[PDB]
DNA sequence: TATCTGACACGTGCCTGGAGACTAGGGAGTAATCCCCTTGGCGGTTAAAACGCGGGGGACAGCGCGTACGTGCGTTTAAGCGGTGCTAGAGCTGTCTACGACCAATTGAGCGGCCTCGGCACCGGG
DNA sequence: CCCGGTGCCGAGGCCGCTCAATTGGTCGTAGACAGCTCTAGCACCGCTTAAACGCACGTACGCGCTGTCCCCCGCGTTTTAACCGCCAAGGGGATTACTCCCTAGTCTCCAGGCACGTGTCAGATA
């Protein structure tokens, strides 16, 4: 595959797809599912390990949306990315 | 047959997290959260794409729709990761 | 410190479905539908009830009165 | 009508967001404010229902209004 | 050689008052209105072809997207004057 | 008629509007009846805004629309300003 | 509204430490200009209705961080 | 070269007149300073965004059409320099 | 009262982009089937809403003071304007080449159905 | 305010099918690069004068202080209707198959809209 390829978790043939198929342009290079493949990984493993930290912080061993707003909340960058969205399930 | 990304997730948090479960609410948020942040950078891409008559959209400009998406810190990581994630892809 | 839902299931469910027959009168709401359309007022009411009561702190009082709800609306827009 | 969303209801919301004293004429504001988002919000998801010729709103038309209106919603699609 | 809606703004302007003028500054600023709805509109009825798996934008995506986007009866208005052309252009 | 401007009777072009709709990435298809329905959206827009300008500036004794009337039109109009209250209008007072 | 010489020199000083190498066309300025003031006066009409909420008559710089945080 | 100090060439009758069109009769001596530094993250937010794009046009000169870009993407859509 | 002086406004050249005509190919329209999810109505319990009373806490008004703001006026600074002058630098253009789309064959990642056990709510004694 | 006994339903893993992604290859065209010319941003000068600054002074009003009272929160008791569970019915969403006409694509033709040049209406000048 091209994610073992790139050494990532996310696939690089889905996110190919969803730029060619998303009429964003005439053409897309092969290098630009890669990056951002790699883009939606480390943002996605950010929001996990934050949440899970913070589930740890709370003795439990699953991440839950209430897990999910706590990390979101309490970091100044990651909530000036969020602050127009509202999380079902997530409180205050 | 429907597309998502739950299993590139579960990998992401079996990584970070190798003992920490996570609710299928929370999937579905993180699943939301991949979705619009890969939305968001393609089409601020596309503009980028468009705004200087290029057809093609390369890994430079989604290097530069994340670093105006994104606040400081996680615009640096995340363009170090993409640099790293297209550097291994192409060093193949 | 909780994360539940406020408003009641079923006059939320009424009061959506009576506003809808003003705009089409035939409809049916999927149960996910009024889901969401409760977690998004709840949390509006939440941010609003919020923005009021710094203007109410800001005004040094103590209360809310109906004049913080219209300087947030006015403010937020 | 309007009338299910109860006094109660709106303290726990007002609570919820920090407020410590509540005036008597908060409530009706909150009524109508919560009539007026409603009404925008369900509009534009009727809207987008009737576009695609379906008879039944479902989750993702109200989460595209949302998003329309700038109030991006995670948990339903 | 750049385009513009110059003239057509003009000839608007012509059958709105026969006998005014409008400065150069004024008519900058309509014809950067003119793209800005052109672009909102469009935008709108591209979302609207995508979220329903079609190809093609239709006059019914266009007209979806002037419901959506105007005030009452501005959009009563624009549907009307839009219906109009539609017939007058398929009559011939 | 020859031009499709004139067979709708629009004053804005609707062959511009289809080559917009065509390159703007879109979609990869773009209806016929399209571009004539956005041209006469789009001309009634300006028609209006245009002719509450030129109202204005008829209201001050002035002879041409200048960024000022045009501030004038939109702000004291309610579903205008409406649609354009996020927009600075450039030496518009 | 604000002189354009002192707004220009701001301009450059603030993009001197994004870009060492830049130079900015007229119309960049203008633009820059029109947007700040239209700002400006905007942040002053609700720092005046918070003002008036509190009773005063006078804008206080607390007017002002109201105007801010909620405007988000 | 470089440059110093330009946010207190923004005088205090310049916040004046900004204020005067804004409505506001009577400002507080500490209100000038507020708006320095306001207005001065405002422009640093913007000048970041148009700095960004002509970068990445490979160019050395903001244009009229970065700074709208910059603006468009901060939500103040501005109209007049197409 | 002559004249001269810019931003609108109209007269030519043309070239390029829009139109007339025709194919070919598939996106979309529409009949037909299936069933999943909605609607509605009913019964119990019991949690939450509603009403009613008492007080004290906070809202609102008046007053008093002293502080800092507006206005005025003379001085001082530097913006604005004309003029020169240059050189980076944006745009146009001419090539050619490497990179992306398409298509054929193959296969393995991923998705749906299904199944067993662990993480979390409850509790009543610790 | 902690602890082991009971307990339960969704989370995590398994297995088979399938169609979307990978492999090798050619075609074509977008853009990367080198060259060149014309513009406009930037630096510096001399002069005018309009805005900015610095002090003085009255006084408008912001802050605190006290007093009055009214109405919101706590609490208790009564009512009601929300919610869980069941059941009966259907209708509209999702999919599948057959056809057609509407749009991309191509080619030729030509007109219309963009540039450049010059005339002209409010307004101050010799």
């Amino acid at each position: 595959t091209r994610s073992s390829r790139a050494g990532l978790q996310f696939p690089v043939g889905r996110v190919h797809r969803l730029l060619r198929k998303g009429n964003y342009s005439e053409r897309v290079g092969a290098g630009a599912p890669v990056y951002l493949a790699a883009v939606l990984e480390y943002l996605t493993a950010e929001i996990l390990e934050l949440a899970g930290n913070a589930a740890r912080d709370n003795k439990k061993t699953r991440i839950i949306p209430r897990h999910l707003q706590l990390a979101i909340r309490n970091d100044e960058e990651l909530n000036k990315l969020l602050g127009r969205v509202t999380i079902a399930q997530g409180g205050v | 047959r429907k597309e998502s990304y739950s299993i590139y997730v579960y990998k992401v948090l079996k990584q970070v997290h190798p003992d920490t479960g996570i609710s299928s609410k929370a999937m579905g948020i993180m699943n939301s959260f991949v979705n619009d942040i890969f939305e968001r950078i393609a089409s601020e891409a596309s503009r980028l794409a468009h705004y200087n008559k290029r057809s093609t959209i390369t890994s430079r400009e989604v290097q530069t729709a994340v670093r105006l998406l994104l606040p400081g810190e996680l615009a640096k990581h995340a363009v170090s990761e993409g640099t790293k994630a297209v550097t291994k892809y192409t060093s193949s | 410190k909780s994360s539940e839902l406020l408003i009641r299931k079923l006059p939320f469910q009424r009061l959506v479905l009576e506003i809808a027959q003003d705009f089409k009168t035939d409809l049916c709401f999927q149960s996910a539908a009024i889901g969401a359309l409760q977690e998004a007022s709840e949390a509006y009411l939440v941010g609003l009830f919020e923005d009021t009561n710094l203007c109410a702190i800001h005004a040094k009082r103590v209360t809310i009165m109906p004049k913080d709800t219209q300087l947030a609306g006015y403010i937020c827009r | 009508n309007i009338q299910g969303i109860t006094k109660p209801a709106i303290r726990r919301l007002a609570r919820r967001g920090g407020v410590k004293r509540i005036s008597g004429l908060i409530y009706e504001e909150t009524r109508g404010v919560l009539k007026v988002f409603l009404e925008n919000v369900i509009r534009d998801a009727v809207t987008y229902t009737e576009h695609a010729k379906r008879k039944t709103v479902t989750a993702m038309d109200v989460v595209y209004a949302l998003k329309r209106q700038g109030r991006t919603l995670y948990g339903f699609g």
